[PDB]
């Protein structure tokens, strides 16, 4: 997998590494899941999420 | 904002209102608890830097509902490459005197990594632009926060479809050429926000140019991706005396 294509399968940020290697990363206030691609909030008010809407569907 | 709709209260929680002596100046975008991104040109005419206020959690300007948070602006940082009264490098980073408190009504927009922004976000067609700007060319400003979905154009296409300052690598075009829908005076500095896989990111800043919702023309936005590294470095730096700071770019 490569970052330029389909975001390397990452939900958020992506880094290419030496080889057929890729690492996904997450913004502050998020953590990476064991799938190695998904990001989950770690705080109450993570960036780029709309509380009244997140609640609306919770 | 021309041809938009009211942003339901709390659905644009990163939106900032900038005031000078209590008067509407510009918009901005909250990117963390003490940092706001706006447009350089907003500060072209500022005489007394100490009269600058940022308001978070604002919605309806006619009332006070208790969700609003006002802060003094401690620093206004502008790139060295910005020339007053022009369009290129139209970006400013503002340091608040005290952090805002995150709430259901006050939340930062994510400042993306450059690579992500360039490789992925830049290809998301539609994005949201917001503000309390003019509702019409030569019209009154909005009392309630407005929002508009605009499509992004490749610069080549922008130029082709247009019928003026250049469109540089530090800009992009978005909107409509039919004079129905645009950002407008009073909106400058505000966010152009892009959704990807359940999260919103800062991709542009409402800049300026020739008329608002002028037939044959598109809106011009500062291309935030060009500035990520510049912004990040500044956010890691200590404040300096005196509000205005010109910082080398790149
Ligand atoms: O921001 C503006 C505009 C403006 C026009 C326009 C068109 N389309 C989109 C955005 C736009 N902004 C005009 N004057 N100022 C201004 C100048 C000095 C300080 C604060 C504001
Ligand atoms: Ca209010
Ligand atoms: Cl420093
Ligand atoms: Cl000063």
């Amino acid at each position: 997998l490569i970052c330029v294509n389909e975001n390397g399968g990452c939900e958020q940020y992506c880094s290419d590494h030496t080889g057929t290697k890729r690492s996904c990363r997450c913004h502050e206030g998020y953590s990476l899941l064991a799938d190695g691609v998904s990001c989950t909030p770690t705080v109450e008010y993570p960036c780029g999420k709309i509380p009244i809407l997140e609640k609306r569907n919770a | 904002i021309v041809g938009g709709k009211v942003c339901p209260k709390g659905e644009c929680p990163w939106q900032v209102l900038l005031l000078v002596n209590g008067a509407q100046l510009c918009g901005g975008t909250l990117i963390n608890t003490i940092w706001v991104v706006s447009a350089a040109h907003c500060f072209d005419k500022i005489k007394n830097w100490r009269n600058l206020i940022a308001v978070l959690g604002e919605h309806d300007l006619s009332e006070h509902d208790g969700d609003e948070q006002s802060r003094r602006v401690a620093q206004v940082i502008i790139p060295s490459t910005y020339v007053p009264g022009t369009t290129n490098h139209d970006i400013a980073l503002l340091r608040l005197h005290q952090p805002v408190v995150l709430t259901d009504h006050v939340v930062p927009l994510c400042l993306p990594e450059r690579t992500f922004s360039e490789r992925t976000l830049a290809f998301v067609r539609f994005s949201l632009v917001s503000g309390w700007g003019q509702l019409l060319d030569r019209g009154a400003t909005a009392l309630e926060l407005m929002v508009l979905n605009v499509p992004r154009l490749m610069t080549q296409d922008c130029l082709q479809q247009s019928r003026s300052p250049n469109i540089t690598e530090y800009m992009f075009c978005a909107g409509y050429s039919d004079g129905s829908k645009d950002s407008c005076k009073g909106d400058s500095g505000g966010p152009h926000a892009t959704h990807y896989r359940g999260t919103w990111y800062l991709t542009g800043i409402v800049s300026w140019g020739q008329g608002c919702a002028t037939v044959g023309h598109f809106g011009v936005y500062t291309r935030v991706s060009q500035y990520i590294e510049w912004l990040q470095k500044l956010m890691r730096s200590e404040p300096r005396p005196g509000v205005l700071l010109r910082a080398p770019f790149p």
